[PDB]
């Protein structure tokens, strides 16, 4: 049953790589919420520059 | 300082997410050359 | 058919939990884009602020 | 105010962001766990 | 083998359709990561300029 | 300007995701609509 085996050991690849791609994805948004979260702290610290800035104009 | 820092960590994380989304590309590519094997 | 039913119960349910994974992860992309929109109008305003204390400077 | 309104959106994000990577890596360890079986 | 032959083909569609959620997804994730490196710009330039600003002030 | 320039790519970008974020969603229910045929 070598080729069959063969086709079943291509079916469970398949199925990995996709585990896999869905597991990138996934870090790939976390990654990408922790970069949203550093631009939101520099905004507030430049928000709250600003209103100094203001008040002291 | 702290702004140092937070531009030292965008950057790494800038690198991080290159790689992760290649590595998904790859692995995405693979599944499909296998499943038309 | 027990065990054959029993497989194909599992097969039906790597599927579907494969869907599952595809929608949370359309919805995390999409609240990431919420949070994107957001920190542009707050970069915006800022941008507003900024360009006055400029004039006024 | 339109500051700490948006302020308050952000942080509601967060945590909507945090549960759905959370249910994400649950349904996924859940369809690689019932595959191996 | 007409059936057989048609719930093969589904099967196939759904598989495809899998590809494409897949590619959708890292692309869309990629788009996002371009409006990351935008908003950093824009927050880098606002700083330089608030820099700027207290330093005149 | 600079600033120009950076809006209009934010918002192309937007219009961008916006449609693949909705093809995504659409090849998903498609695949589940024809997995349950």
């Amino acid at each position: 049953s070598t080729e069959n085996l063969y086709f079943q050991s291509n079916a469970d690849s398949v199925q990995n790589h996709t585990f896999e791609v869905e597991n990138n994805t996934i870090n790939g948004l976390e990654l990408v919420e922790e970069q949203v979260h550093i631009l939101y702290a520099m905004v507030l610290q430049t928000h709250a520059d600003v209103q100094l800035l203001k008040e002291q104009q | 300082t702290q702004w140092d820092d937070w531009v030292d960590k965008m950057e790494n994380l800038n690198h991080d997410i290159l790689t992760t989304l290649h590595t998904a590309r790859n692995n995405l590519e693979q599944s499909m050359i296998t499943f038309n094997t």
